[PDB]
C-alpha cells in the first residue's frame, strides 16, 4: 500500500548515508531501489541472499534486506555528483515491480 | 584385467579437465567480462585456487599407475606446497562464501559492510595467508624417502624416539581442514534458513524448499567429496595391498572432485554470473 | 616362454582328453618352467599331475586330468588381474 522510504537528506561530498524504504504493512516486499530518464540502481533476493550490483559506481554503494522485517537498505559511500538524484523503492507482487514508493532525494553539494 | 588402472586414470582424466576448464573458463569470464561485485571476488578466487588443485592431478596420477615418483625432490617439495595450500585456500573460500551469505539474513545491516569490496578482498587476502602457512610447511617438510624399490613423496617426518608426529599433523589437518570448516559452512546455513522460516503467500514455502534444496546440495557435495578420504588417510597413520592402494586413490579423487564441482555449483547456478557467462559463449 | 609353455599344458590336457605318460611327462615337466598365489596355483597342478602319473602306471586318470583343468583355470583367474 504505502511505503516509507527513510533516510535521505543532503550530505557533504566524499560522505555516506543509508537509505531505508521499508513495508511494515507486509503487503509489499521492497526488494531493489531505483533511482534525465530513471535510473536503476541495485536490486536484492527476497531472502537478501545475491544482491544484483548497480555498474555505474559498484564501488560506492551496498545493499542488504531484512527478511524478518521486510526492510530494505542502502547505503551510499563516498559518492559524487553524479549520484545526486531522487530515489525511490520499489516493491514487488505478493505473489514487474508493482508497487513504487513516493521516495527522497539526496543532495550533495 | 588391468581395467581398475585405467577406470581410476579415467576419473583423474575426466575429472582434471572439467576442474580445469571450468575454473579456467570461469576465470577468464570473470576477469574479461565482469571485472567488483563482492560474490565476483570470491568465485574468483575460489576458482584461481580450487583450480591449482587440479594442476596436482597429474602427478597425483603418475604416482598411482606408476608406483613410484619419478619427479625428485624439489618438484615433490612443490607439488606438496601447492595441493595442500590450494586445499586450504579452496575449503576455506568455500566457506567463506558460507559465512558471507549467512551474515547477509540474520545479521542485515551488518551485512552492509561485510559485502563491500574492500571487506571481501581483505577477508579474502588474509584467507590466503592462513593458508599460506600450510604451504611453508609443506615445503620445508616435503621430501622424497624410499620406501623400501620404490620412491615416495609425502611430507617428511622423523620417525625416532616414538614420534607418531605425522598422525599429529594428519589430526592437526583433518580438524583444520574439515571438521570446523564443516561445522561453520553447516552452522551458518542451517541458521540462515531458520531466520528466514521465522520470517512469517507462498512465496516463504517455495523458496524455503528452494534454498533448503540448493543449501543440501553443497553440504552433500562437500561431505561426500572429502569424508571417504579423511576417514581413509587417517586409518592408514594408525594402521594397514593392490586393491586398498586403489580404493584409496578412488577417493583422493572425490575430494579432487570438489574442486572441479565447484564452479558448476558457485557460478553457473548464480544468475548474476550464469547470465554473463551465456552472452560471451551464446553469442 | 611366454604362453607357449602355457600352450604345452592345455593342448596336453586336449590330448589327455583322448600310456598317456607322455603327455603328463611332457606336461610335468612344462610347469616347472613356470605374488603368493601364483607360485602356489602351480605347485597345486603338479600334485595334481604327479597325482595322475600314479593312475597311468597301472585309463582312470581321465578323472585327475579333469580335477586338474579346473586347477589350471584356477591359476588363470588369478593371472587375470594382470
Ligand atoms: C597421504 N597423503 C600424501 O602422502 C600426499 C601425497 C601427495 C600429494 C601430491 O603429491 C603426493 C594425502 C593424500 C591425499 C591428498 O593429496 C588430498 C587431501 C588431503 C587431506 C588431508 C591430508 O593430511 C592430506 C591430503 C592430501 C593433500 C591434499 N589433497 C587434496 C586434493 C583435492 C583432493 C595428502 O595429505
Amino acid at each position: 500500500v504505502q511505503l516509507v522510504e527513510s533516510g535521505g537528506g543532503l550530505v557533504r561530498p566524499g560522505g555516506s548515508l543509508r537509505l531505508s524504504c521499508v513495508d511494515s504493512e507486509r503487503t509489499s516486499y521492497p526488494m531493489g531501489w531505483f533511482r534525465k530518464e530513471r535510473e536503476f540502481v541495485a536490486s536484492i533476493t527476497w531472502s537478501g541472499i545475491d544482491p544484483t550490483y548497480a555498474d555505474s559506481v559498484a564501488d560506492r554503494f551496498t545493499t542488504s534486506r531484512d527478511v524478518a522485517n521486510n526492510t530494505l537498505y542502502l547505503q551510499m559511500n563516498s559518492l559524487k555528483h553524479e549520484d545526486t538524484a531522487v530515489y525511490y523503492c520499489a516493491a514487488r507482487a505478493p505473489v514487474d515491480y508493482d508497487y513504487w514508493g513516493q521516495g527522497t532525494q539526496v543532495t550533495v553539494s | 584385467s588391468p581395467a581398475i588402472p585405467v577406470i581410476i586414470t579415467a576419473v583423474y582424466s575426466v575429472v582434471f579437465v572439467v576442474g580445469l576448464v571450468g575454473n579456467s573458463l570461469v576465470m577468464f569470464v570473470i576477469i574479461r567480462y565482469t571485472k567488483k561485485t563482492a560474490t565476483n571476488i570470491y568465485i574468483f578466487n575460489l576458482a584461481l585456487a580450487d583450480a591449482l588443485v587440479t594442476t596436482t592431478m597429474p602427478f597425483q596420477s603418475t604416482v598411482y599407475l606408476m608406483n613410484s615418483w619419478p619427479f625428485g625432490d624439489v618438484l615433490c617439495k612443490i607439488v606438496l606446497s601447492i595441493d595442500y595450500y590450494n586445499m586450504f585456500t579452496s575449503i576455506f573460500t568455500l566457506t567463506m562464501m558460507s559465512v558471507d551469505r549467512y551474515i547477509a539474513v540474520c545479521h542485515p545491516v551488518k551485512a552492509l559492510d561485510f559485502r563491500t569490496p574492500l571487506k571481501a578482498k581483505i577477508i579474502n587476502i588474509c584467507i590466503w595467508l592462513l593458508s599460506s602457512s600450510v604451504g611453508i610447511s609443506a615445503i620445508v617438510l616435503g621430501g622424497t624417502k624410499v620406501r623400501e624399490d620404490v620412491i615416495e613423496c609425502s611430507l617428511q617426518f622423523p620417525d625416532d624416539d616414538y614420534s607418531w608426529w605425522d598422525l599429529f599433523m594428519k589430526i592437526c589437518v583433518f580438524i583444520f581442514a574439515f571438521v570446523i570448516p564443516v561445522l561453520i559452512i553447516i552452522v551458518c546455513y542451517t541458521l540462515m534458513i531458520l531466520r528466514l522460516k521465522s520470517v512469517r503467500s507462498r512465496e516463504k514455502d517455495r523458496n524455503l524448499r528452494r534454498i533448503t534444496r540448493l543449501v543440501l546440495v553443497v553440504v552433500a557435495v562437500f561431505v561426500v567429496c572429502w569424508t571417504p578420504i579423511h576417514i581413509f588417510i587417517l586409518v592408514e597413520a594408525l594402521g594397514s595391498s593392490t586393491a586398498a592402494l586403489s580404493s584409496y586413490y578412488f577417493c583422493i579423487a572425490l575430494g579432487y572432485t570438489n574442486s572441479c564441482l565447484n564452479p558448476i555449483l558457485y557460478a553457473f547456478l548464480d544468475e548474476n554470473f550464469k547470465r554473463c557467462f551465456r552472452d560471451f559463449c551464446f553469442p | 616362454d611366454l604362453e607357449d609353455n602355457w600352450e604345452t599344458l592345455n593342448d596336453n590336457l586336449k590330448v589327455i582328453e583322448k600310456q598317456v605318460k607322455d603327455a603328463l611327462t611332457k606336461m610335468r615337466a612344462a610347469a616347472l618352467d613356470a605374488m603368493k598365489d601364483f607360485r602356489h596355483g602351480f605347485d597345486i597342478l603338479v600334485g595334481q599331475i604327479d597325482d595322475a602319473l600314479k593312475l597311468a602306471n597301472e585309463k582312470e586318470a581321465q578323472a585327475a586330468a579333469e580335477q586338474l583343468k579346473t586347477t589350471r583355470n584356477a591359476y588363470i583367474q588369478k593371472y587375470l588381474g594382470s
